[PDB]
RNA sequence: UUAAUUGCGAUAACGAACGAGACCUUAACCUACUAAAUAGGGUUGCUGGCACUUGCCGGUUGACUCUUCUUAGAGGGACUAUCGGUUUCAAGCCGAUGGAAGUUUGAGGCAAUAACAGGUCUGUGAUGCCCUUAGACGUUCUGGGCCGCACGCGCGCUACACUGACGGAGCCAGCGAGUACAACCUUGGCCGAGAGGUCUGGGUAAUCUUGUGAAACUCCGUCGUGCUGGGGAUAGAGCAUUGUAAUUAUUGCUCUUCAACGAGGAAUUCCUAGUAAGCGCAAGUCAUCAGCUUGCGUUGAUUACGUCCCUGCCCUUUGUACACACC
RNA sequence: AUCUCUCUCUAUGCUCUCUCUC
């Protein structure tokens, strides 16, 4: 990845209108679909992740398992 | 955690204590770049000066790290003792010394010629371009020079 | 439904009718669906187990490799290379992880979803080095199925191996995808493609 | 094109390197055709034999 | 009806025991928090800054409760485990020697382990109970 | 990333004559790139790689190496190749070579351009190379009639 | 037929003997027997804590009671048993049931005849013979040297990273081994930031070290496609330790130094179930040092159950201008 | 009367020798 470790405004607005829609979230799939690339996409899903937004899954850390509210 | 989006304030790739200190990495992990300066040790200095690991590296505001740079290059006065630093009692002063960037190099050089001068095995070794510490060259180092 | 009265403290889920139907770790070893004809007793499903972790005897005999459960056996191929040789939990979670992943994607029950990966993975015609004096000649060999099921298991594992050699992509993730793309939709999948290349070297051969 | 068959007995095996199983394959669509196959693998009686191939047969493996 | 510290899970029921013990005022830390990396079998020194001396102080504790004669060496073995000697295979080397007496010496000077006359260090009365409130407290957490 | 195919349309044509670089040998025969067709993946079966017995197999084919090669069967659904090296008749071969470098000429034009400006690599093929295909039917061609 | 010159049987052969097998040694099964502060429980005292109405979790050499686990000892247990078919229905085999277990139950240990011109006089006071025998090839002291390095192979280890690494925090093993006419394994309490010191005691043994709280693993993080926190070689400099003696780093620990190395050509080894591999540990050597062996034990796959194609082997027949026997 | 039917290069090699007592 051509750096992309940065939590720009710009970038979190994309993650929020990009987050839904697609059902599966996680840093992995972050990378892929072309917004940020590593440690701070994980800081990312974590603030997503304080009332709603994303709903959890996964009850395991290492990988996440996130599902936008239907 | 840190909800914090952050503006144009961060400079990404610095010109730090002469060595290029390049972008994004973690604090520490960007100070390891230059010599001298390695892993806990910059991990120790980052926490004498009382910055947050978990920032980038273009993050820093100048004071914090003017502070660092004092940090390294005068370690004993902020609580770093023996078990701690590069040149450790050392030959020329008797003082304990933590060497760096363009530094440490020139002080192995200086005892290089020196061993010379004297002719001592090790510095002999040097000379040859061959292994110093206890290796048998009947399989080790057939890369050379 | 229905708590059992205990001095102990058991989660709410296993008072629930999980002491009723006996089915995974809250999943559904129902369903059952083989898109081939019969092909069960080499594909195992039925036994309803909860967790795919069984310390057994699946070597000492001819054909008992098949009462394997499918999920176990595709945990024991995902144990392989160097690293992960043994750390059959890590496996495990690996493969729950999977299975999560995709309930979450392409929703269904994601236990069909696999067994239909490893109908449409496995080949039909295959190849033997017979010889014809040692040279390069290959007669057009059928498989017999639990090979076929053994092999269409172990390149789906190879195609996650592949993935995830040096990327962001986690195994788990990957190796559903992988899984998705075999069953129906894609076919842009490693595993299916190898399969499908073997195949058409096989009709070329006799 | 798909076709399959049932296996009933197995004619020994053959091979150079061996392994490779000839097998008599029975068709569960009209059962007046028993045929001289080449099987690769572990194979018993009573079993469904997916076949790409529909009529091409050999018996010994050389 | 109650509760006890071994009913309660591992790692949820440190973190409170450390979470409380900053809370708290007392706890003697050394003029080396930190500095050390509380192995010569570890290579990085612990992340995070603040704490982790107290997390190691709150297992220490847990594992006095669950026992009863265990000395400095014996929690030293338990820490540590596998140093990369790099090229050559890893043996498992015990922790950082000092560290754990010091932080036995701190629960003393709080007044919740003691010294039994057999050798080694035992729980004190005060401690349990404040073991059990710490479990109570997760246990109220959990539901 | 970089790709785009060499020709006009998307997937292979069957009896396309190929020039193939050697990735690795595995059991088919090798999963080579097709260096007259993109980047696609296809194998070589082991029957039709070499006219006459040589037993070796890494001095008349070689890995890293080009190899003067012919598409057999291509399914325009995926991506397969099931590719020949033996079916090529003697001479075609120098036209094969040929053909080849044409298109190693042509992809070496369409790159310095991409360089001095990124851009959309599929809007430049497009606007460069294929039109000029279509009317005739290579680029290599048409670069010569410009020239003249 | 069988792993088997293992059987059954045809029978100028009959009755044999080794060998194999049996046999030992252990590993599994014995809620059966004998038993047990040097092994663990059980109830109750004696208390500690939280619920409090009984209770849960412990501590304590308090009694007393046993023995399932831990130890052993006598013994027992499976013999292919029971059917199902197949086979001159004999020899046996594959499948199913029951069983702790049905591959000779797994693995060993002993291993025949005949040799090799295999290996060693560098295990010996096991020696023939030849030599040197007093400035000695004997002997010991001092110092090197076997550890040298343009290179070429053979073992092994660490890695090439996300199933990762790095932090925390979970927490669980079995073989051992260990003190006297010497200086062992070392606990527990204070030193030091590590290594390692130090006063003490326990233990010349199921007790003490040691439940060897072992790793790998397990959970919460941190990092995140980068020769990058992957890799730790090579270099510096310093603190201890063993030793009369550490330079040609003995080792250890702290530091900094960060190369080759993106899963490896042609080639070839090893392996068919607690096995392969990962992972440790102890022992042997040992004053100090394991990347080594030898034994344990954790974690635990994939694919065969077959053929003779390559590589051998076994017998039978066959052909040999070969017996130094196809080299 | 029941067979069924497989396949190719591969050159050479120099270091002895052995009986007893009836
Ligand atoms: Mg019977
Ligand atoms: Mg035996
Ligand atoms: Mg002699
Ligand atoms: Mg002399
Ligand atoms: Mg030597
Ligand atoms: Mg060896
Ligand atoms: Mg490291
Ligand atoms: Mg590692
Ligand atoms: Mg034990
Ligand atoms: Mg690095
Ligand atoms: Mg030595
Ligand atoms: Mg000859």
């Amino acid at each position: 990845a051509k750096h992309a470790v940065v939590l720009d405004q710009d970038k979190f607005d994309r993650i929020m209108k990009e987050a839904p829609t697609y059902r599966y979230v996680s840093v992995s799939v972050l990378v892929d679909r072309f917004k940020l690339g590593g440690s701070l996409a994980r800081v990312a899903l974590r603030h997503l992740e304080n009332e709603g937004i994303i709903k959890p899954v996964s009850k395991h850390s290492k990988q996440a398992i996130y599902t936008r509210a239907t | 955690s840190l909800v914090v989006q952050e503006q144009g304030s961060f400079q990404h790739i610095l010109r730090l204590l002469n060595t290029n200190v390049d972008g994004n990495i973690n604090v520490v992990y960007a100070l390891t770049t230059i010599r001298g300066v390695g892993r806990r040790y910059a991990n120790l200095v980052c926490k004498k000066a009382d910055v947050d690991l978990h920032k980038r590296a273009g993050e820093l505001t100048q004071e914090e790290l003017e502070r660092i740079v004092q940090i390294m290059q005068n370690p004993t006065h902020y609580k770093i003792p023996a078990w701690f630093l590069n040149r450790q009692k050392d030959v020329n002063d008797g003082k304990d010394y933590h060497s760096l960037a363009n530094n440490l190099e020139s002080k192995l050089r200086d005892d290089l010629e020196r061993l010379k001068k004297i002719r001592s095995h090790r510095g002999i070794r040097h000379f040859w371009g061959l292994r110093v510490r206890g290796q048998h060259t009947k399989t080790t180092g057939r890369r050379r020079a | 439904f229905v708590p059992v009265e205990l001095a102990t403290t058991i989660p709410v889920e296993i008072q629930q009718a999980q002491q009723e139907i006996k089915l995974f770790n809250k999943w559904s070893f129902e369903d059952v669906e083989v898109k081939d004809a019969s092909l069960v007793d080499y594909i195992q499903i039925s036994k309803p187990i909860y967790v795919a972790h069984t310390a057994g005897r699946y070597a000492n005999k001819r054909f008992r490799k098949a009462q394997c459960p499918i999920v176990e056996r595709l945990t024991n191929s995902l144990m392989m290379n160097g690293r992960n040789n043994g750390k059959k939990l890590k496996a495990v979670r690996i493969v729950k992880h999977t299975l999560e992943i995709i309930n979450v994607l392409t929703d269904q029950n994601p236990l069909q979803v696999v067994v239909d990966a490893i109908i449409n993975s496995g080949p039909r015609e295959d190849t033997t080095r017979v010889g014809g004096g040692g040279a390069a000649r290959r007669q057009a060999v059928d498989v017999s199925p639990l090979r076929r099921v053994n092999q269409s298991i172990a390149l789906l594992t190879i195609g996650a191996r592949e993935a995830a050699f040096r990327n962001i992509k986690t195994i788990a993730e990957t190796l559903a995808e992988e899984l998705i793309n075999a069953a129906k939709g894609s076919s842009t999948s490693y595993a299916i493609k190898k399969k499908d290349e073997l195949e058409r070297v096989a009709k070329s051969n006799r | 094109p798909v076709t399959l068959a049932k296996v009933i007995k197995v004619l020994g095996r053959t091979g150079s390197r061996g392994g490779v199983t000839q097998v008599r394959v029975e068709f569960l669509e009209d059962t007046t055709r028993t045929i001289v196959r080449n099987v690769k693998g572990p194979v018993r009686e009573g079993d469904i034999l997916v076949l790409m191939e529909s009529e091409r047969e050999a018996r010994r493996l050389r | 009806p109650g509760v006890s510290v071994r009913d309660v899970p591992a790692q949820d029921f440190i973190n409170n025991y450390a979470s409380f013990l900053q809370r708290q005022g007392k706890l003697e830390v050394p003029g080396y928090v930190d500095i050390v990396k509380t192995s010569a079998g570890n290579e990085l020194p612990p992340q995070d800054s603040e704490g982790w001396f107290y997390k190691r102080a709150a297992s220490v504790a847990r594992h006095i409760y669950l026992r009863k004669q265990v000395g400095v060496g014996k929690l030293n073995k338990l820490y540590g485990g596998a140093k990369n000697r790099g090229v050559r295979p890893h043996k498992h080397v015990d922790a950082s020697g000092s560290i754990n007496r010091k932080v036995l010496q701190s629960l003393e000077k709080l007044g919740v382990v003691e010294i039994s006359p057999k050798g080694g260090r035992r729980i004190s009365d005060n401690g349990l109970r404040d073991l059990d409130r710490i479990a109570a407290a997760t246990l109220e957490d959990e539901e | 990333t970089s790709h785009c195919r060499f020709y006009e349309n998307k997937y292979p044509e069957i009896d396309d004559i190929v020039m193939v670089n050697v990735q690795q040998i595995a059991e088919m025969g090798a999963y080579v790139k097709l260096l007259e067709y993109d980047n696609i993946e296809g194998m070589i079966l082991l029957s039709e790689l070499s006219r006459r017995r040589i037993r070796s197999i890494q001095k008349l084919i070689r890995v890293g190496k080009n190899d003067v090669a012919v598409v057999l069967r291509v399914d325009k659904e995926k991506g397969y190749i099931d590719l020949s090296k033996r079916r090529v008749s003697s001479e075609d071969i120098i036209k094969c070579e040929e053909k080849y470098q044409k298109s190693k000429t042509v992809h070496s034009i369409l790159r310095y351009c991409a360089e001095k400006f990124q851009i959309p690599l599929e809007e430049l093929y497009k606007t460069i190379a294929w039109p000029l295909s279509r009317k005739f039917g290579h680029a290599y061609e048409a670069f010569k009639l410009s020239i003249i």
